[PDB]
């Protein structure tokens, strides 16, 4: 009853869609059947078994339905059988008067404070579908012949407003949608079993805006000019947020504001004609972004007259006030009439920067604004330009990535398939090539880092006349050796993360010493790919700087182009040594910088892994007892203080100190002290929550850890060391027969131990290793690192679906429960052919490489697809279906590398999806495998000192409202229980947003810390005004009538 | 003397043709016993459409205690035909003539059913 679409089960295969036609209108009414298709096999001559007739109205479907239930429809001694179908063969709502022709359409956004509208640009004639279904609305515009189609969604419009235009109160004649995201642009491109009734023959493409002054563009609201429309009331009572009170507009003359530039919503520059500052301008360009100051409220001459001779500080103060209220300010000059160095030594103690990160999305622009984030290694030697970095990330307009379809439509022309670029793809040319002028300012494209390819976003770097662009990317290194686009521009932005200054090395102290590789059947297996040694001396120096005390064994480690991770020997000569296969590109600096040394954390079970280990002979009753006992002690940490700190020293940090954790060893009941209860319930929570959308078992006996390889050819092929630290449990009782006691910190294991890598879709990835004692390697004095074997057939990352040694992580447990009589040969890691080209890079081909990264793109695909086909057949991980799917997955992240596209196939897609899944739309059926039990498991489960504390609430307050928190708890944490449409899709975008607001709760933990020093600086005198504001802050009666938060006095 | 019986409403029909002039095999779900049933009906002379309820008979012979190899004035689709598949919720394989009889059910249901036994089918549609 949702749709008037019908499918018949079978018609004759000798008739044509008139024939049905005729005989649906002989038996139903006349002229009531809207669209008939039947699909052909062939192009247009072999049609199948069944066909789609979608009808005008409910009630004729319904009555067809009843006659054929009747069996009274027969057509050539054929019996049609009418069925529901999924889809309708055309958009089109049920009820006409739903359908809207030959009504006026105008764009604009409120300019005025008053009940003022401007109207940018008019367009007469247009159709109007609301599909109350699809939670859209479909506008359909001719210009110039061809015609367009705008869609605009429930979640796009805000509030839904009614106004009138002929000057009548009573009367309503217009209809204001306050749209918040922009809509969706597409264009129309130019029989025998295809009636539809109609001129419907053709394809919609999605385009850029098809104004001529780009009057969409820069539109935030759209006004729908109708007639009296008195029954029109209930069918726009449907619209989400709809105002039941009566509001009328006054039209302003507002064409002036036409920009014929690819960028639309940004300010004129020529208007000013002045020197104004370019970081207000920008400030002030933001706010106009985003719905709080309309364009032309703020484009008005006393505004910018009151905002040019002001102080700095005070109006950057006043502008983030005004941009954190949630509420539309209709004028701003009343709201700031009314309201009336540091950079370089934060980049050296916790390389703090204000980065600009901008969106470019196909209908307009938008800008975040100074977000304060980590710094890479870039900006440390050019930390004067920092206003000049923006970060610019091209997604949709629910800032979400861009679709496939939205890129290059395929098209059948000729004998072959060839695509077709659509003006989305052009659009993103043009910008990354002009490049985007904000202000007196152009920012041009430097690099793209390896993941920012990943998430579509690339650095821009505005030029000035001491450095330009060129001047940069010439001081990073020269990339003209490199003949691959992927390769260059991969090696372009890969000194790019984030790193730790230390001292600068020399280029005279460097030495040259041979690698080793083998040959064995006829396949080339090197074993040193980014290994590397370092000396005692070198490494308590680097050590210093960033305060380790114990001296890590192995730490990752980059600098003038080299790459990897380098252990310590006891036998170096000096302090560096360089090896022959670390050379990426000939840098001209030798700046050195580490990105981690070591942490001994415990490893997880995630769902590659226990679905690569359900082959070899796994019960699921160990993972259904396993994981029935982690609920068991998660419950229990609640109401247990003992659990609690069992809990925290097994699961996230193996030796970390925290206010939390030390309360928790010594503390009063769960029931006081809701500052901690509070945080636990939250984590909790999150706990469960993590565990619902992916399987993370903890478990106490792994860790994950670098490895390395030593120089001394003892170990054979199979045979490793393993050492790691010692955690509570461990502490507790470490009498087992497969753990050493060797020393009282560190414990060596005898068992036997697996290696296995995060990603991992092929069950010859496990491998058995057995662990060998030897005093030989203990006396080197190697902690937390797998010493790999110098000789041997074949390296034992290749092993790992063909790892390399550049300080990535190594799944490593000790656990006697496993099954190693089971083995399987791992899949060849022998990648695809490079491509070298004839000429050097002209710029435009990286550019070329980066957009078409966005199309073919199959890496989420391929993970999922393997899951889910692992979950419906027995014998998982065998058939050739997964070995396709794990080839596949090979070839898609060697794209980032190597330009091949994985070429998913159509027929490989799941189309189903199991239970523990966040795709409520698609199809959900019932897995009876492992996670199917565990996730039945875990559902049965669950079922002076005043001044100071407003300053800090007051900071607070204004955080949450910027990043949209509502509670302490979500911000403090840095999760948030409520998302976006566009956060829930993508743990990427989450990831760093999380990080950034713990970024920023952290500088605000250290700023009140400093003025906690500053404001007493005497010790004992310290202690007593901070025991006077615990007293003050624990006492209900002092609490004002604002939202007073106890998270102040917090600090240690 | 009437093995099992039960009242079937026919599901779909496999040609599913008014003037098909060919045998029409028509599938039948039990009601109260949940047995899924094949049988290839003449539907000329027999007619049957779907949504139709029709109780379902099977004897092994049509005499009145005994006499194995009247009630025939009772039904009006009798039929003869012999088991030859017992091979699976068990299964039955009648062939009446060439014509493939499908009663698929609960091993319960159908367990008083010999190897190479000739039974008859007695259908009426109420």
């Amino acid at each position: 009853t949702n749709r008037s679409t019908v499918k018949i089960s079978n018609v004759p295969q000798t008739i044509v869609a008139d024939e049905l036609l005729r005989f649906l209108e002989l038996h139903l009414g006349e002229d009531t059947v809207f669209a008939l298709e039947i699909p052909t096999t062939r192009d247009n001559w072999k049609p199948r078994d069944f066909a789609r007739v979608q009808f005008t109205t409910l009630e004729v479907k319904s009555r067809a339905q009843l006659l054929s239930s009747q069996s009274k429809l027969l057509f050539k001694t054929h019996n049609l059988r009418l069925s529901e179908a999924y889809d309708d063969i055309i958009p089109r709502p049920v009820d006409p008067r739903k359908r809207l022709d030959d009504i006026v359409l105008t764009v604009g956004f409120p300019e005025s404070d008053e009940k003022r509208f401007c109207a940018l640009e008019k367009w007469d004639g247009v159709r109007c579908w609301i599909l109350t279904e699809k939670r859209r609305v479909e506008f359909w515009v001719w210009e110039s012949g061809d015609c367009y189609k705008i869609e605009v969604r429930f979640e796009d419009i805000i509030e839904t407003l009614s106004c009138c235009v002929n000057g009548d109160a009573s009367e309503i004649d217009a209809f204001l949608l306050k749209l918040k995201y922009g809509p969706k642009v597409f264009k129309r491109v130019t029989d025998r079993y295809r009636f539809c009734k109609e001129d419907f023959d053709f394809m919609w493409i999605r385009t850029t805006d098809f104004s001529g002054s780009k009057s969409i563009g820069t539109s935030t609201c759209f006004c729908l000019e109708v007639h009296n429309g008195s029954t029109m009331l209930d069918i726009f009572s449907g619209l989400p947020y709809y105002r039941e009170d009566t509001l009328s507009l006054t039209y302003v003359d507002g064409k002036t504001f036409a920009s014929a530039a690819q960028i639309v919503p940004l300010l004129n520059a020529a208007i000013l004609g002045l020197e104004f500052p370019y970081e207000i301008l920008f400030q002030l360009n933001a706010l106009v972004h985003a719905q709080k100051i309309s364009l032309f409220a703020a484009s008005d001459m006393e505004l910018i007259k009151i905002l040019r001779g002001m102080s700095l500080e005070t109006a950057l103060v006043i502008l983030k006030k005004l941009h954190q209220q949630s509420s539309i300010c209709y004028d701003p000059v009343f709201f700031v009439k009314t309201q009336m160095a540091s950079a370089y030594k934060r980049l050296t103690e916790q390389n703090i920067m204000s980065c600009q990160r901008a969106y470019v999305t196909p209908s307009k622009i938008y800008l975040l604004g100074p977000e304060l984030e980590t710094a890479n290694y870039v900006v440390k030697n050019f930390a004067e330009h920092v206003s000049d970095f923006m970060r610019v990330t091209f997604v949709e307009e629910d800032w979400s990535k861009l679709p496939a379809n939205a890129l290059s439509v395929n098209s059948k022309e000729g004998y072959f398939v060839k695509p077709s670029r659509t003006n989305i793809y052009n659009r993103v040319l043009s910008i990354l090539g002009e490049g985007i002028t904000v202000g007196p300012k152009r920012f041009e494209f430097l690099a793209f880092s390896a993941s920012q390819l990943r998430g579509n976003s690339v650095w821009m770097f505005a030029s000035n006349e001491k450095v330009k662009a060129e001047d940069i990317r010439e001081w990073m290194g020269c990339f003209r050796k490199i003949r691959s686009i992927s390769k260059c521009a991969a090696r372009m932005g890969q000194l790019f993360s984030a790193s730790r200054q230390t001292l600068i090395v020399r280029a005279q102290d460097v030495e040259q010493i041979p690698d080793i590789e083998v040959t064995t059947d006829g396949a080339d297996y090197c074993f040193s790919d980014g290994i590397g040694k370092i000396s005692l001396a070198f490494a308590k120096q680097v050590a210093q700087k960033c305060g380790l005390s114990h001296v890590p064994s192995a730490f990752q480690i980059r600098y003038g182009g080299y790459k990897g991770v380098i252990a310590v020997d006891r036998s170096s000569f000096r302090k560096l040594s360089l090896r022959d296969s670390m050379l990426k590109f000939d840098s001209n600096n030798r700046m050195l910088n580490v990105t981690r040394w070591t942490e001994s954390m415990p490893c997880f079970l995630n769902r590659e892994i226990i679905c690569l280990l359900s082959t070899l002979g796994i019960e699921d009753a160990m993972f259904e007892a396993m994981q029935a006992v982690h609920l068991s002690m998660l419950g229990n940490m609640l109401e247990d203080r003992d659990a609690a700190l069992n809990v925290l020293q097994k699961l996230s940090g193996e030796n970390s100190k925290n206010l939390l954790v030390k309360m928790l060893l010594q503390g009063y009941a769960p029931s006081s002290e809701p500052y901690l209860s509070m945080m636990l319930r939250v984590h909790h929570e999150s706990q469960l929550s993590e565990l619902k959308s992916r399987c993370r078992i903890l478990v106490p006996k792994g860790r994950i850890l670098i490895g390395c390889m030593d120089e001394m050819g003892i170990l054979e092929y199979g045979q490793v060391y393993v050492r790691v630290t010692l955690t509570k449990a461990e502490l507790k009782s470490r009498d087992q027969s497969y753990f050493r006691k060797i020393d009282e910190e560190t414990s060596v294991v005898i068992g036997k131990v697996v290696v296995t890598k995060n990603p991992c879709l092929h069950p010859g990835d496990i491998r058995v290793l057995d662990a060998i004692y030897e005093v030989h390697f203990e006396e080197k004095g190697y902690l937390d690192c797998i010493i790999f074997p110098q000789k041997g057939e074949r390296p034992h990352p290749n092993e790992c679906s063909g790892g390399d040694l550049d300080g990535d992580q190594f799944f490593v447990s000790w656990d006697e429960k496993i099954i190693p009589s089971e083995m399987d040969p791992p899949m060849d890691y022998a990648g695809s052919r490079p491509r070298l080209m004839d000429h050097d890079v002209t710029l435009e081909e990286i550019h070329k490489f980066f957009v078409d990264y966005m199309i073919s793109d199959t890496l989420g695909v391929i993970s999922t697809a393997h899951l889910v086909h692992a979950d419906r057949d027995p014998e998982k991980a065998r058939s050739q279906k997964c070995l396709e799917l794990a080839n596949l997955h090979s070839r898609a992240v060697d794209f980032a590398k190597t330009g091949a596209p994985a070429e998913m196939p159509y027929a490989l897609k799941p189309r189903e999806f199991p239970d523990f899944l966040e795709r409520f739309e698609k199809p959900t059926y019932i897995s009876e495998s492992v996670f199917g039990k565990l996730y039945r498991a875990v559902k049965s489960s669950l079922a002076t000192a005043k001044a100071h504390r407003d300053m800090y609430g007051e900071k607070l307050t204004s955080l949450m409202i910027y990043y949209g928190a509502a509670n302490e708890e979500e911000i403090l944490t840095g999760i948030l229980k409520t998302k976006e449409m566009y956060l829930a899709r993508d743990n990427r975008r989450y990831g760093d947003m999380k990080d950034r607001i713990t970024l920023s709760v952290k500088d605000l933990h250290k700023e009140a810390m400093g003025w906690f020093e500053k404001s007493c600086e005497d010790e004992q005198q310290k202690k007593k005004l901070a025991s006077a504001w615990y007293y003050v802050t624990y006492n209900p009666n002092h609490r004002d009538e604002k939202l007073t938060f106890l998270s102040f006095p917090w600090i240690v | 003397i009437i093995m099992f019986e039960d009242i079937f409403v026919v599901d779909k029909l496999d040609p599913d043709g008014k003037k098909f002039d060919k045998v029409t095999r028509v599938e039948a779900r039990s009601h109260n016993l949940e047995m899924f049933m094949h049988l290839d009906v003449n539907t000329e002379v027999y007619p049957l459409a779907v949504g139709d309820k029709f109780t379902l008979a099977m004897a092994p012979t049509l005499n009145l205690d005994g006499t194995p190899d009247t009630l025939a004035d009772k039904y009006e689709y009798i039929m003869h035909g012999k088991l030859y598949k017992i091979s699976e919720k068990a299964e039955l394989y009648v062939s009446f003539g060439g014509l493939l009889m499908l009663l698929q059910g609960d091993p319960a249901h159908i367990s008083h059913f010999e190897l190479d036994q000739r039974l008859f089918l007695l259908m009426r549609k109420l």
